[PDB]
RNA sequence: CUGCAUUAGCUAGUUGGUAAGGUAACGGCUUACCAAGGCAACGAUGCAUAGCCGACCUGAGAGGGUGAUCGGCCACACUGGA
RNA sequence: GUACCUAAUCAGAAAGCCACGGCUAACUACGUGCCAGCAGCCGCGGUAAUACGUAGGUGGCAAGCGUUAUCCGGAAUUAUUGGGCGUAAAGCGCGCGUAGGCGGUUUUUUAAGUCUGAUGUGAAAGCCCACGGCUCAACCGUGGAGGGUCAUUGGAAACUGGA
RNA sequence: GUAAACGAUGAGUGCUAAGUGUUAGGGGGCCCCUUAGUGCUGCAGCUAACGCAUUAAGCACUCCGCCUGGGGAGUA
RNA sequence: GUCGAAGGUGGGACAAAUGAUUGGGGUGAAGUCGUAACAAGGUAGCCGUAUCGGAAGGUGCGGCUGGAUCACCUCCUU
């Protein structure tokens, strides 16, 4: 029933075995001056078969802890 | 009352008859003190606002803290702040008793209510600060129905404003509705007091 | 500045200094250290008592005391009023407020507190000089 | 180089109005044309002509002056800018000069005035103030 | 026409021996019905300085559009370094203003308004800034006529 | 959700994988092996200071200051470990 | 045996603090004579002191009144709202150039920003509005309103972002 | 690696009356028009004033650098 | 037997206090010496740099006008 968060982002490193780091990009607004400023967050996601490659836009979903800092699993490769 | 001072000196200072008779200003309409006579200085804007505020405050025989609190609560009502403040000051049990005429002086009415000779809706009220509201009745304690002071004041037939409906046979007054600016004393420019409390 | 410049380097307000720094500090003897605490007054012991000459154009022999406070800071405190009963080793209460004539005198000695006596013969504004009501 | 064509257009209008010029020619764009049409509909300018030539086309505005030579346009102010963009909700739409002026807005329902934005209950990017 | 003396200032011109002192008076004049003006007068004594200032002020008057004792809309009047922000209020607010601004507004007849001197507090330039704001004020009917519409069309 | 660059490099169970052990529980949580990964000018690391919040004071507002009493959450019980 | 109520006696037991040169409401006389002393700033005091001390009077408050300490305001004096850089403080001595910020006109598409509706939640107490109960009020109680840059979901495509 | 390294005036971009010189060009009939500089005079507008004013210090947008009382001190 | 608090030993890091003595800074009363700057301030001043001198400062090189001025020529504006 209850679903888990899903994010879309680019792959920025895959040197780790079966792990890819996904950079999700957002734009937080400055609290006083109100300007739009870029905000990047890197997500460590599980890539069982090493399908994803450095550069492709992939999709990840939140899971239980899988490692010291892995909390996401690769769902599909939206683009490449 | 709480301010037990020379009401004549206060009337002379403020250029107003706090009693309403004018006796204080009849002979010496100038300020008290060594420099009273031959006083010719001109008040500043702050001085004028302060004098207006003091006129109203000493007219209603209140302390500064209570006066300020009443002004604050009046400001929260819908309408014109100054008019609301004036009608709220009028609604006080001291003012209602004095207008009904159970005493010849505002301070005398204050002492009456303080000593409990008055009843609102048939129940004792010792606090002159009590804020009367429309639809209520002011009576007199049975043990004090025959007081010389109250009976003499009732005999002296004073004018009863429109917002008060009085019957001297029963010594029973009714607060019909809220007063109006015309009914309330015109010697006060409430805008000056509003500005005084603005700064 | 541009909005981008403000985002990169936000505006920075001027920092405010106290006029009575010596009152903002307590001392912990056990840890042998200073601590930041705002006090309205501090007790002290008069290291010296005497007179100082005001800077021009004023002229006088203004009465003052050099005081070591409970926090071990040594200050100069003016003695207000006419006549005082203070000497070295007197224990006094010190409040803020400098004397404009006196350069290094940044505090006042309260009258009528601890050792300091009220002003003798004072009748108007007595509370400011620690003098009882004569009656 | 050029960074805000809308600001350039507003400043052209302001400068021409100050010098009391009658007409004003500027390079055209769809947003500029819609702004000019809103100005005409509201009565701040007299006429708007589009010249469908090469090089993106030209807009030819005709300014409006009342009796006594009084200027109908008192002032134009760019609100949203490339350096900082401004958006407002329908319930937060600002009134220019207590309603005596217009705020040109850009909305999902086209660039309209603040009155129309409030009526349709929409917000958007507050392009400019005119009064 | 009511008149209020805003400021009186003793100015000096240096001469080979001593100084020549004069009195300058800044005065505001108004009917309390939408007409206000200000004037300055210099004389060897303050009564004559005031009289000259009053004559100049009466010569120079402006008409203040109003709406039930308050201005039609918010305005910032500027002159030199003077700058006065003024904003319509509701009845019973009073005139929330300081210094020469209050003189100008009261004599113009405004009884409910909020204001703030944002610039120089020199009285003559404050008065000039306030007058500039009142001059630049606009009324609904005049703006509708200028824009070729009705008040109802203006407000939609 | 905090100050400092007159703090620019930090990290070696560190980052990932495999196996086992361990736990109410997933997990470098721990161990063995393989790899060299991980963080950082979007401020890592270091240093200094600090219980956090509902709220409280002030200000027209935007903001600024504060975190007593009362309620919630956390942490501690002479100091350290079990 | 407290609150509260009743009956009797007495104006009798119950007013102090600061200020009065301008800001800032309130002025005169004596003493002093750059001394003693005052002082938040400007300043005051050397024989005519409304500024020092006392007295009369007056002003503001009042069971409180003053002083000190600290915070916000006034301060648009860090300025998003809401400031500047010729001479007042402020354009690097000048290039070349990286990251970043920003970016000319039209067409199609996306919905990250942007706009709009629904649902859940944002405890209680508190602030604000109303009502009710203490004789009034504070206070207490009960409803309402508020507070997210919140989340999930459905819609629009003008502008910014992507193709 | 610093100068009163100055126009004591950051770069880019557009827009806003005019008159008159000069440097290097171009087009149309000594004249007119025109491009880029370099000077002077001068509107609107700006400015505390002095003054600036198509070579802005006017009107606007983008980005950078810099300022926040005087000394202490361009010092520790 | 593994882990393991405290402890011990060692060389480093950082912070605070304190130290014979020493350096300029600020303030202060009519102190002493001269008079650098402000007028062309009596040698125009100031900026960077070098060096010298009790001291302010002088001198050299380059720069600036934020410099007064009698005669001359060279142009530009009305
Ligand atoms: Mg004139
Ligand atoms: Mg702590
Ligand atoms: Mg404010
Ligand atoms: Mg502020
Ligand atoms: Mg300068
Ligand atoms: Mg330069
Ligand atoms: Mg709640
Ligand atoms: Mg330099
Ligand atoms: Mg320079
Ligand atoms: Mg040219
Ligand atoms: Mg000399
Ligand atoms: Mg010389
Ligand atoms: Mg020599």
């Amino acid at each position: 029933r209850n679903d888990r968060k899903v994010y879309v982002g680019k792959v920025v490193s895959d040197k780790m075995d079966k792990t890819i780091t996904v950079l999700v990009e957002t734009y937080k607004t400055h609290k006083l001056y109100g300007k739009r400023v870029k905000y990047s967050k890197k997500y460590k996601t599980h890539d069982e078969n090493n399908s994803a490659k450095l550069g492709d836009i992939v999709k990840i979903q939140e899971t239980r802890p899988l490692s010291a800092t892995k909390r996401f699993r690769l769902v599909e490769i939206v683009e490449e | 009352a709480r301010f037990r001072g020379s009401n004549w000196k206060k009337s002379r200072r403020l250029g107003i008859s706090l009693s309403g008779t004018g006796k204080e200003l009849e002979k010496r309409p100038y300020a008290p003190g060594q420099h009273g006579p031959n006083q010719r200085k001109k008040l500043s804007e702050y001085g004028l606002q302060l004098r207006e505020k003091q006129k109203l405050r000493y007219l209603y025989g209140m302390t500064e803290r209570q006066f300020r609190n009443t002004f604050d609560i009046a400001g929260k009502k819908f309408g014109v702040h100054g008019e609301n403040f004036m009608i709220l000051l009028a609604s006080r049990l001291d003012a209602v008793v004095y207008s009904l005429g159970l005493a010849r002086t505002r301070r005398q009415a204050r002492q009456l209510v303080n000593h409990g000779h008055i009843l609102v809706d048939g129940k004792r009220v010792d606090i002159p600060s009590y804020s009367v509201k429309p639809g209520q009745t002011i009576s007199v304690r049975e043990k004090s129905q025959k007081l010389n002071i109250i009976v003499e004041s009732v005999e002296i037939n004073n004018f009863v404003p429109e917002y008060l409906n009085f019957d001297a046979d029963s010594l029973t007054g009714t607060f019909v509705r809220l007063p109006e600016r015309s009914e309330l004393p015109a010697e006060i420019n409430e805008q000056l007091i509003v500005e005084y409390y603005s700064r | 500045p541009t909005i981008n410049q403000l985002v990169r380097k936000p505006r920075q307000s001027k920092i405010k200094k106290s006029d009575s720094p010596a009152l903002n500090k307590g001392f912990n003897s056990k840890k042998k250290k200073f601590t930041d605490l705002n006090s309205p007054q501090k007790r002290g012991v008069c290291t010296r008592v005497g007179t100082m000459t005001p800077k021009k154009p004023n002229s006088a022999l203004r009465k003052y005391a050099r005081v070591r406070l409970s926090n071990n800071i040594e200050i100069n405190a003016y003695i207000p009023g006419i006549g005082h009963n203070l000497q070295e080793h007197s224990v006094v209460l010190v409040r803020g407020g400098r004397v404009k004539d006196l350069p290094g005198v940044r505090y006042h000695i309260v009258r009528g507190a601890l050792d300091t006596s009220g002003v003798d013969g004072r009748r108007q504004g007595r509370s400011l000089y620690g003098t009882k009501k004569p009656k | 180089t050029m960074t805000d064509p809308i600001a350039d257009m507003l400043t052209r209008v302001r400068n021409a109005n100050m010098v009391r010029h009658e007409k004003l020619e500027l390079p055209a764009s769809n947003i500029k044309k819609e702004i000019a049409e809103i100005l005409k509909s509201e009565g701040f300018i007299k006429n708007v002509e589009y010249v469908e030539d090469d090089k993106q086309g030209v807009l030819r505005l005709f300014l409006k002056y009342g009796q006594n030579d009084e200027r109908v346009i008192t002032g134009l102010k760019r609100i949203s800018k490339p350096g900082l963009r401004v958006y407002a909700k329908a319930s937060e739409m600002p009134k220019v000069l207590n309603g005596l002026g217009i705020a040109l807005v850009s909305t999902s329902e086209g660039v309209i005035t603040d009155k129309e934005a409030r009526k349709r209950n929409v917000g958007g990017e507050i392009i400019a103030y005119v009064w | 026409f009511e008149e209020r003396v805003v400021t009186i200032n003793r100015v000096a011109k240096v001469v080979k021996g001593g100084r020549r002192f004069r009195f300058t008076a800044l005065v505001v004049v108004g009917d309390k019905n939408g007409r206000v003006g200000f004037g300055t007068g210099k004389a060897q004594e303050v009564p004559e300085a005031i009289k000259k200032a009053v004559e100049a002020a009466k010569k120079d008057l402006v008409v203040v559009p109003r709406v039930e004792g308050t201005t039609p809309h918010t305005i910032t009047g500027r002159y030199g370094s003077g700058s006065v922000f003024m904003k319509p209020a509701a009845p019973g607010t009073g005139v929330i203003a300081g210094g020469p601004v209050r003189a100008v507004l009261e004599l113009a007849g405004i009884t409910d308004i909020l204001s703030k001197s944002l610039g120089s507090n020199t009285p003559i330039n404050m008065v000039r800034a306030t007058i500039d704001g009142l001059q630049n004020l606009k009324n609904a009917e005049d703006v509708a006529k200028l824009r070729g519409k009705t008040v109802e069309e203006l407000y939609n």
